[PDB]
RNA sequence: UAGUCGGGUGAUUAGCCAGACUCUAACUUAUUGAACGUAUU
C-alpha cells in the first residue's frame, strides 16, 4: 500500500519503486563540514531518487508532534524557542547524545506501537519497505545496523514523532511546578522564576527517557549548564538580555558594526559585503531595534545603499 | 611457608608487617574449613583398601598408584598429626578471633569473608555498608586494616594455648599511629587497640592533640 | 625482530628505537630511520620495513612502517596453521656469546620440546646453549624410550580401572576421570606431534650430532 | 640552606637543617617528604618556564593529596600560605584532615562531603561558617563534625555531672557533689581550667540560692 | 577560509592556529601572543592575560559516585570528608584527564592514562560504564576544552568511548609552537601518598 | 570586589564612557538536508 501511494505521487510503476527500495538504504553520499572552530562533521545525504521518495512518504504520511517541539517546524523557528524562555530569570539547558544516529528501526515502530495521538497505520508487509526508505545502512557489511541521518529529509519528521510521547510528559509535568520547556531537535531548554526547582529536572529526564527509550537515548551530561541573570543566558544562538528581550549579545552587534564601518569607507570586499547583508537579514529578523538604530548611527542613506 | 608458627616473626622488626601474608594465610585457612582433612584421610583409607583389594587380585598394573596413594594417606596423617601434635587452635576458630578483631578495631569494616570468584580467590570487606575488595578500599582504611590483620595473625600464631590468643604477651611498636586517619578515627584509635589486645605494651609515636586528648598525661 | 614476532602471533610487536641513545645527537630533523629491504623470490622482489623515532617535543611524530613485514610474517604464521611448512631461522651471535657454562642443568619443564621454542631469545646474542643441552638430554630418553608405549600403559591402566568401577567400586570414579583425561591428553600430544610432521626424536638427535662433529674440528 | 659537596669523593647535597649541616638521608621523614614535594614542583616550573623573570610564576595545575602528611601542627599552619607564596598562579587542588590546615584558608574555597552521604549527592558545597582566622576547636565542631572533648572518656562528662548534682541539691555542695569536685581537683589538677569552671559553678549557684532565699 | 579569518580577528585561539598550520606570519604571532603576553601586576607578580585551569568535574557511576558535580576555584580548593568520602577518587579522576594533556606535548597523538576496568566502575551501578568529564578554561578565546574519559566494566560487551580530541587540540598548539620559537610551558602534577618513601642515594635512574 | 548584561562613543571584532543584573551555576554551536529570515521570481 504505501508503495501505491508513492507510486501515485511520483508518476512511477509500484515495480520501479519497489525495485529502487530493495538498496534504498546504502544510496547515501557521505562527505564532511568543518566545524567553526577546529574539526570536521560527518554528513551522509540520501541520493536524489531516495529524497524524492523520502518527500513523498513525509507528505503521505502525517505524525504527531508536539508543540514544544520548535525545530522543523513550518512557522516556527530558534526566535520562538528562544522568546518562550525570555520573561523567566532560571534557565537550564539540557541535550541528548547522537540524538539522530541513536533513532532505529525498533525505537520508530515502538513509538509507532505506543503513539496516544491518531498515528498512520501500517500492513505488516510494508514495515519493510517503510525501514528502507527512512533508515540509513553506515556499514556495507552490516545490514542489521539502521539508523536515522541528520542529512536525510525525513529525519527532522520522523525524530519529532519519536520525541511526541517525551515531549506529553515532561510538558505536562514541568507545567504543574511552573517551568517553561521547549525542544530543538536534540537541544531542551527549562526556565523559571521559581528558585530551586530546575534542579530537579535532570533527574527526571534520565528516568523518563530510560521508561522510553531503555539504554538508547541518554543525556549527554557534560551538557546539562545551569544559568541565571547572574550570568550569560542565550538560547539556540540567541541572547536574553537582562531586560528579558531577545538580542544578538554585545560582541556580535558590535562586529555588524565594523563591518558597516568598514563598507561606509568602501573597504568591505564583495563577499564580506554579500556577508554583511545576509546578517544584517537576520538581526532584523531577531532584533529590528538594533536595525533602526544603526540607521541612526551610520545614515538611512548609507543603509538603504548596503541594502540595495 | 605462612601456616608455619615461626613464619609469625617473619619480618616482624622490617617495619610494614606483611599483609600479603596475611592474605595467603586468610585464603589458606578459609580453604582448610571448607575441606575437613580426617573425611579425605577416611576416603583416601577407602581409597587405599580398594586399590589394594585390586591389587592382591591380580592386577599388577596398579600396584604404582596404590604406593602412590599410600603415600599420600600417610602424608595426610601425619599433618593431622602434625595438627593434633601442635595442640593449635582449630582453622575455624584461628579465622573467627581474627575477623572479630579486625571489624571491632576498624570502623569501616562490619565484614570480612573470602569467595571464590570465577577460578581465583578472592578476600572481600563490607565497608561503610557495601561490598568491596581490599584493592577497592581507601589508603586510610587499608593501613589500618593492614597493622590490625597483620598483628592479630602473628598473636594467633604465637599464642595457640590461650583461650583468646590476642590475650598474648608482646611488645608493638607503632610510629604514627593517626597516619592517615581523620579526627572521628582519632578519638577511638588508641581505646580500640587497648582493647583487643590487652597484654601488649604499645609504644607509641604521635602528631595528634586529639590521639592525646584519650590517654592520661603518665602515658607521655 | 618484527618477522619473528609476527611469525609467532597475530599482531605481534618486534622491537623499537631508543629516544635516548638511537638517535644522533647532534639531528637537525631530529629523529632517526633504520630502513630495510628483503627479497623473497621474483614474486616478492622488495619488502621494505623502516623503524623510526622522534625526539621528545617534536611538532610531528615518526612512526615505524612495519606493514610489509607483518603481511609476509603473516602468510608464513597462516599457511604453516593449515599445513606444516619450513620456517626461516634469525639469529644473533654477540661477543656475550662467551659465557660460563652452568654445570647443573633443569629438569624437562617440557618448554623445550615446542617448535617456536625456537624463536626464543633467538636475537638475544648469546644463543641459549643450556635450552640445547636440555633439549638434547629430553631427545636421548625418548629416543631410548617408546612413544605410545606410555598411551598402551595408560590405556591398559584405564581399562583395568573400567573394570573395577564395572565391579561396583563407586570410590575410584575420581580417580577413573583424572586417568581417562591423562590418556587423552597423551593421545592428543602425540596426535599433535603427528600432526606437526616433526622428525622422529632419533633422527632429530642425529642430525645434531652429525652438525656438531662436522663443524667443530676437535669434537669427534 | 641547601648546597652540594664533593669533597669526600662522592657528590652530596646536603642542608642546614635548624641550624645543623646534615645530609638529606639524615632528614626526618617528614622534613624529607615535604622537601622533596617543593624541590620536584620547583625544578619542573624552572625548566618547563624559561622566559619567565621568576620561573615560579609560571601556570599549571598541582593535585596534593592529604597536604597534612607527616606534618606537626606548627607546620600545618605555615604550609598552605607558603605554597601560595611560591607559586602564584598555580591551580592547587588539595585533601586534607586537619583543621590546623582549614583554619588558614578562606570557606569559598572549601569543598565538604555531605554528613550521611552514600554517594548519590549530585553537588558538593562549601561550609557555612568562615574557616580562615577561625579557631581550630570550632572548626573540628562546625565543619568536620566532631566534639571539641573525647565523649568515649568518662573525665569529658564530670563536669556535666558536677553541674547537675549541684543544681539537683539547691546550689549547696553534697556529699556526692563534694566526691565528685575531689575527683576532678585530683585527675585534672589545682590549676585546671575544668577545676576553675567548677569553682565559678559553686559560686554562681551559692550566689544564685542566695538571693532566691532572700525573695 | 572567511569565517576562519573572522573568529581569529575576534580573538579565538583555535580559528588562528587553523590559519597557521593552512597557509604553513601574522597567525602565528596571534598565537604566540596568546600564549605569552601577560603583565606585572601591582605586587610585582606576574600574572598571563590567558589563565589556564580547570573549571568543572562530573562523575558518573565512577567508584563511589553515581553522578557527581564539583566547580573548582580558579586558584585553590581544598576537598575535605571522612576516610572513605571519594577524595582521593577526585584527585585520580583529574590526574589521568591531565595525563592526556601531557602525552600530546610530548608526541603528537600521544596516549594518556585509562580508567581501570577492573575497579572503577561503581560495584552497584545498573549501566556497566563510568564516565569522569572535566572542563578547562584557557582565557576568552578558549573558554571550554570539554574532555571525557569512559571505560566499560570487563564483561561489558557494549564498550564506551572516550572523547579526548580537545585535550589534543589544545595540548598541539603548545606543542608546534614551541618548536618554531620556544614559549612558557605548563606544569602538570600529582602528589599522592605514594611521596613518602625511603631516600637512596645509590640509585640512579639511567633513562633519558 | 568579581563576573555578567549592554545604551553610547570609537577608520570600529579593540579601547573608553554611561547605566544595570547577581537560584553554588552558559561553555555561541552545523550543510548541500530541514525550518526560518532576506533576496530572486
Ligand atoms: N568501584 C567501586 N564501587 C563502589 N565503591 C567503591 C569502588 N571503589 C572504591 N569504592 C569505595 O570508595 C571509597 C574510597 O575512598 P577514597 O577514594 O580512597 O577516598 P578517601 O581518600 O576520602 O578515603 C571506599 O569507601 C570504597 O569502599
Ligand atoms: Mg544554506
Amino acid at each position: 500500500s504505501v508503495i501505491r501511494g508513492l507510486a501515485a505521487v511520483l508518476r512511477q510503476s509500484d515495480s520501479d519503486i519497489s525495485a529502487f527500495l530493495v538498496t534504498a538504504p546504502r544510496k547515501y553520499k557521505v562527505y564532511k563540514i568543518p566545524k567553526r572552530t577546529t574539526g570536521f562533521r560527518v554528513i551522509a545525504q540520501p541520493a536524489k531518487g531516495l529524497k524524492d521518495i523520502q518527500r513523498a512518504f513525509v507528505q503521505l504520511y502525517s505524525l504527531p508532534v508536539h508543540d514544544a517541539s520548535m525545530a522543523y517546524m513550518k512557522g516556527k523557528g530558534i526566535r520562538d524557542n528562544a522568546a518562550a524562555h525570555a520573561g523567566n530569570q532560571y534557565l537550564l539547558k539540557a541535550d541528548l547524545e547522537d540524538f539522530f544516529n541513536s533513532i532505529t528501526p525498533a525505537i520508530f515502530w515502538r513509538c509507532i506501537e505506543m503513539s496516544s495521538a491518531q498515528t498512520p497505520q501500517f500492513e505488516p508487509q510494508d514495515k519493510l519497505f517503510i525501514e528502507k526508505i527512512l533508515f540509513w545502512q553506515p556499514i556495507k557489511r552490516r545490514k542489521t545496523k539502521l539508523i536515522l541521518s541528520v542529512g536525510a529529509p525525513s529525519s527532522p519528521v520522523i525524530s519529532n514523532f519519536c520525541m511526541y510521547e517525551f515531549d506529553n510528559r515532561i510538558h505536562a509535568a514541568c507545567k504543574k511546578v511552573e517551568i517553561t520547556y521547549t525542544r530543538y531537535a536534540d537541544d531542551l531548554t527549562f526556565s523559571s522564576n521559581i528558585p530551586d526547582v530546575l534542579k530537579a529536572v535532570p533527574s527526571t529526564l534520565e528516568v523518563l527517557l530510560k521508561d522510553l527509550f531503555g539504554s538508547a537515548l541518554r543525556l549527554n551530561h557534560s551538557k546539562t549548564v545551569f544559568s541565571s541573570k547572574a550570568h550569560n543566558r542565550h538560547v539556540t544562538g540567541i541572547t536574553i538580555n537582562n531586560e528579558e528581550t531577545l538580542s544578538l549579545g554585545r560582541d556580535r552587534k558590535r562586529f555588524i558594526k565594523h563591518l558597516i564601518n568598514q563598507y561606509k569607507y568602501g573597504l568591505l570586499d564583495n563577499e564580506d559585503k554579500a556577508y554583511l547583508i545576509g546578517l544584517l537579514a537576520f538581526a532584523s529578523h531577531i532584533e529590528p531595534s538594533f536595525i533602526t538604530r544603526m540607521n541612526e548611527k551610520y545614515s538611512l542613506e548609507l543603509m538603504e545603499r548596503l541594502r540595495g | 611457608r605462612r601456616e608455619e608458627r615461626f613464619d609469625a616473626y617473619s619480618q616482624t622488626l622490617g617495619g610494614a608487617g606483611r599483609f600479603d601474608h596475611f592474605v595467603e594465610w586468610y585464603i589458606y585457612l578459609h580453604k582448610r574449613t571448607v575441606s575437613d582433612i580426617s573425611s579425605s584421610i577416611k576416603e583416601l583409607e577407602q581409597q587405599v583398601n580398594d586399590l589394594q583389594r585390586t591389587v592382591d587380585g591380580g592386577m599388577v598394573s596398579v600396584k604404582s598408584l596404590l604406593e602412590q596413594m599410600k603415600f599420600k594417606l600417610s602424608e595426610a596423617i601425619e599433618r593431622n598429626d602434625a595438627a593434633v601434635s601442635s595442640r593449635v587452635l582449630t582453622e575455624s576458630v584461628q579465622k573467627s578471633i581474627v575477623e572479630k578483631a579486625i571489624c571491632s578495631v576498624v570502623p569501616s569494616i562490619s565484614n570480612i569473608w573470602v569467595e571464590m570468584i570465577t577460578g581465583s580467590d578472592l578476600v572481600k570487606v563490607t565497608n561503610d555498608g557495601h561490598d568491596v575488595t581490599i584493592d577497592q578500599l581507601s589508603d586510610g582504611q587499608r593501613v589500618f586494616l593492614s597493622l590490625v590483620a597483620d598483628l592479630a595473625r602473628r598473636m594467633v600464631m604465637l599464642n595457640p594455648l590461650l583461650e583468646n590468643p590476642l590475650e598474648g604477651r608482646g611488645i608493638v611498636l607503632i610510629d604514627e599511629i593517626e597516619l592517615h586517619l581523620h579526627p572521628k578515627w582519632q578519638q577511638e584509635v588508641i581505646l580500640n587497640l587497648r582493647s583487643a589486645f590487652p597484654n601488649i605494651q604499645f609504644i607509641i609515636t604521635t602528631h595528634s592533640p586529639i590521639v592525646l586528648s584519650t590517654i592520661e598525661k603518665r602515658c607521655i | 625482530s618484527w618477522f619473528v614476532a609476527n611469525i609467532l602471533k597475530e599482531g605481534g610487536s618486534g622491537q623499537r628505537l631508543s629516544e635516548m641513545t638511537d638517535i644522533k645527537n647532534d639531528a637537525e630533523d631530529r629523529y632517526s630511520d633504520v630502513s630495510s629491504t628483503f627479497f623473497f623470490g621474483k614474486g616478492l622482489k622488495s619488502v621494505p620495513i623502516r623503524l623510526s623515532r622522534s625526539a621528545l617535543g617534536t611538532a610531528e611524530r615518526r612512526d615505524s612502517e612495519v606493514k610489509p613485514a607483518k603481511d609476509l610474517a603473516d602468510i608464513w604464521r597462516v599457511i604453516n596453521e593449515v599445513n606444516t611448512i619450513n620456517l626461516p631461522t634469525f639469529a644473533l651471535y654477540n661477543v656475550e656469546r662467551s659465557q660460563p657454562f652452568n654445570r647443573n642443568i633443569k629438569d624437562n619443564t617440557g618448554r623445550r620440546e615446542e617448535r617456536f621454542d625456537a624463536y626464543s631469545q633467538t636475537l638475544g646474542g648469546a644463543g641459549r646453549f643450556d635450552h640445547f643441552v636440555e633439549w638434547y638430554i629430553y631427545l636421548h630418553k625418548r629416543t631410548v624410550s617408546d612413544i605410545s608405549s606410555s598411551i598402551k600403559e595408560l590405556e591398559q591402566q584405564v581399562n583395568d580401572l573400567q573394570r573395577t568401577v564395572d565391579g561396583g567400586m563407586v570410590s575410584v570414579k575420581s580417580l577413573l576421570e583424572q586417568m581417562k583425561f591423562k590418556l587423552s591428553e597423551a593421545i592428543e600430544r602425540n596426535d599433535a606431534a603427528v600432526s606437526s610432521r616433526v622428525l622422529t626424536e632419533s633422527v632429530q638427535k642425529s642430525i645434531v650430532e652429525k652438525a656438531i662433529c662436522s663443524v667443530v674440528p676437535s669434537i669427534s | 640552606n641547601i648546597w652540594v659537596e664533593m669533597i669526600t669523593g662522592s657528590d652530596l647535597v646536603k642542608v642546614t637543617n635548624d641550624g645543623h649541616d646534615v645530609t638529606i638521608d639524615q632528614l626526618s621523614d617528614g622534613q624529607r617528604v615535604f622537601l622533596s614535594l617543593v624541590a620536584d614542583l620547583a625544578r619542573r616550573m624552572v625548566m618547563l618556564n624559561p622566559l619567565l623573570e621568576n620561573p615560579l610564576e609560571g601556570r599549571g595545575i598541582v593535585l596534593i593529596d592529604e597536604i597534612e602528611l607527616h606534618l606537626h601542627p606548627k607546620w600545618q599552619q605555615e604550609v598552605i600560605l607558603n605554597l601560595r607564596s611560591a607559586f602564584p598562579n598555580i591551580q592547587f587542588i588539595i585533601t586534607t584532615h586537619s583543621p590546623i590546615v582549614l583554619s588558614t584558608i578562606e570557606k569559598r574555597c572549601i569543598r565538604e562531603f555531605e554528613p550521611n552521604d552514600d554517594g548519590d549527592q549530585s553537588f558538593l558545597d562549601s561550609p557555612d561558617m568562615q574557616t580562615k582566622g577561625s579557631e581550630n576547636a570550632q572548626i573540628l565542631e562546625q565543619v568536620m563534625n566532631v566534639h571539641s572533648t573525647p565523649p568515649g572518656i568518662a573525665e569529658s562528662h564530670w563536669l556535666g555531672n558536677f553541674e547537675l548534682l549541684l543544681l539537683d541539691n539547691s546550689g549547696e555542695l553534697d556529699n556526692h557533689s563534694q566526691v565528685l569536685y575531689d575527683q576532678i581537683k585530683a585527675h585534672f589538677g589545682i590549676d585546671s581550667i575544668e577545676l576553675k569552671k567548677a569553682d565559678s559553678l559553686i559560686r554562681i549557684n551559692k550566689m544564685k540560692n542566695k538571693l532566691n532565699k532572700i525573695r | 577560509t572567511k569565517q576562519y579569518e573572522r573568529k581569529a580577528k575576534g580573538g579565538n585561539l583555535l580559528s588562528a592556529f587553523e590559519l597557521y598550520q593552512r597557509n604553513s606570519g601574522e597567525w602565528f604571532e596571534m598565537c604566540r601572543d596568546y600564549i605569552q603576553d601577560g603583565h606585572v601586576d601591582e605586587s610585582g607578580i606576574f600574572r598571563p592575560d590567558n589563565a589556564f585551569y580547570l573549571r568543572r568535574l562530573t562523575l558518573k557511576d565512577f567508584r563511589r559516585f553515581s553522578l557527581l558535580e564539583i566547580k573548582l576555584e580558579e586558584d585553590l580548593t581544598v576537598i575535605i570528608g571522612n576516610n572513605g568520602k571519594g577524595k582521593t577518587s577526585i584527585l585520580y579522576a583529574i590526574a589521568k584527564t591531565l595525563s592526556w594533556f601531557v602525552a600530546n606535548i610530548l608526541k603528537e597523538g600521544g596516549s594518556g592514562q585509562r580508567l581501570s576496568e577492573m575497579t572503577d566502575i561503581k560495584n552497584d551501578a545498573e549501566d556497566r560504564y563510568s564516565d569522569v568529564s572535566s572542563t578547562f578554561f584557557f582565557g576568552k578565546g578558549l573558554k571550554s576544552v570539554p574532555i571525557r574519559l569512559s571505560r566499560s566494566a570487563l564483561g561489558t560487551a557494549e564498550r564506551r568511548d572516550s572523547e579526548v580530541k580537545p585535550a589534543k587540540d589544545l595540548a598541539d598548539i603548545w606543542r608546534v609552537i614551541n618548536e618554531v620559537n620556544t614559549i612558557n610551558l605548563p606544569t602538570f602534577a600529582l602528589y599522592n601518598v605514594e611521596r613518602s618513601q625511603p631516600f637512596n642515594r645509590n640509585i640512579k635512574d639511567n633513562t633519558g
